[PDB]
């Protein structure tokens, strides 16, 4: 590798195969794995020769070596991709993507991606320069599998940048704009533009219920369903996540997700052996269960209300929190037959069994269902039989050792249980 | 009843 300067007086020479010479220099030691002297090429102020370097359209080498070399500055901290920013590069970039050289148009998209990628306000003036037309014309084509894969990789992971990050979300002109191109790529068969399209539908659903109909008007819902039961991983997460984003919304839209047959994968879910899928499995169960009635029979239908009591039962702790919502919403807006049923399917004991836990918020989770559950032995006349219930597996020891508890919430709500059935 | 809500850059080796 060079020097960065030597790489300075090559720059500066005003011998152009002398600046390509030493851009590809740069763009190489920007390319090695451990520690990348961003920062001295920042200081030694190449950012702006890189740049005026994209516009020499006679030299498509030197185009190509300083995109890779902005490419990997823009890679970095906010600061660096600022310094890239700063330096004139989105227009830059932007007109790069006309580029009749392929690998010169990919550069621009991924520099792009990481530009887009690095927050909100230089997602929002990355649209604002126009970046929307010229990306998606480069995927207007019949069939997406003519495209070369790492090409249409690259695109995929670069729309997705556009799609994320809150405070604000994207410009609502510019979701509509894109999604019709994300709802092709999340039907191409290549696992990481799927992966890469789950993302971005995990993104826009990511908000208030206005985006999450944006979405689930375009019909995604039945493909995040089979994207849901897919074998590899890194599709299952972004899936999982944007059916979980979609049932926090309305029932009429949470119904979506339920007719087109996700509950039938929860069983897996519910199981799986990554920790954060049955997390985010469980904690979209929390949602489902806090819809209307006929959903919840629907959970039952399914059988997973023994998965409930299973991720209740163990799991990791993150994911018996998601549960204990689960059974709290359950029994919030269950009927007096779904409860009864709740209870014959053994949610007792493994609920008083979380009464231990050190955490505040999952004690009065715990407490509402509780109490939930014995409004429901109220209209049964059948308050005596719970209690006995919640006594024979050490649950009256432990609410009763909460009334000497720290918080408000706990000893009050743990006082009137003992009170009023034991 | 609770409705509950809930790299980014890549470098080129």
């Amino acid at each position: 590798n060079w020097s960065v300067e030597d790489i300075v007086k090559g720059i500066n020479s005003n011998n152009l195969e002398s600046q390509l010479q030493a851009t590809q220099a740069a763009r190489k030691l920007l390319s090695r794995e451990k520690q990348p002297p961003i920062d001295n090429i920042i200081r030694a102020g190449l950012i702006p020769k890189f740049v005026s370097f994209l516009g020499k359209t006679d030299c498509s080498p030197i185009q190509f070596e300083s995109a890779w070399a902005l490419t990997n500055i823009a890679s970095g901290t906010s600061e660096q991709t600022k310094a890239v920013v700063d330096g004139g590069a989105i227009p830059a970039f932007i007109s790069l993507l006309a580029s009749p050289h392929a690998h010169i148009s990919e550069q621009a998209v991924w520099a792009l991606g990481n530009i887009a990628g690095d927050g909100s306000a230089f997602r929002d003036l990355v649209i604002k320069h126009g970046a929307i037309d010229p990306l998606l014309a480069l995927l207007a084509v019949p069939d997406l599998s003519t495209l070369a894969c790492g090409y249409l990789r690259n695109l995929t992971w670069t729309l997705s940048n556009l799609c994320r990050n809150k405070n604000p979300a994207p410009p609502l002109d510019a979701v509509e704009q894109i999604l019709p191109t994300l709802v092709r790529l999340l039907h191409h068969n290549d696992p990481e533009v799927l992966a890469d399209s789950c993302w971005a539908i995990s993104y826009l659903t990511d908000g208030p219920n206005e985006r999450i109909e944006m979405v689930v008007k375009k019909g995604v819902v039945p493909q995040l369903v089979k994207l849901l039961g897919a074998t590899e991983l890194p599709i299952v997460t972004p899936a999982l996540r944007a059916i979980g984003n979609i049932v926090t919304g309305t029932d009429e839209q949470t119904q979506k997700v339920i007719d087109a047959g996700a509950l039938a994968v929860f069983p897996s879910l519910l199981t799986n052996p990554k920790t954060n899928i049955q997390k985010e499995a469980t904690w979209t169960m929390s949602n489902i269960t806090a819809g209307r009635q006929d959903q919840i029979q629907q959970v039952v239908n399914h059988g997973l209300v023994p998965f409930l009591v299973g991720v209740l039962s163990k799991a990791d702790f993150k994911t018996q929190k998601e549960a204990a919502w689960a059974i709290t919403n359950y029994t919030s807006g269950g009927t007096v037959e779904q409860i009864v049923y709740l209870v014959h399917c053994g949610i007792i004991e493994p609920l008083m069994n979380l009464l231990s836990a050190k955490d505040t918020k999952i004690i009065q989770v715990i407490l509402d269902a509780i109490s939930n559950i014995f409004q429901a032995a109220e209209k049964l006349g059948e308050t005596e039989k719970l209690s006995i219930m919640i006594e024979e597996c050490g649950g009256l020891d432990k609410i009763e050792a909460l009334q000497r508890h720290e918080n408000e919430s706990v000893y009050k709500a743990s006082l009137n249980l003992i009170e009023k059935y034991f | 009843q609770r409705k509950r809500k809930m790299s980014w850059k890549r470098v080129k080796g």
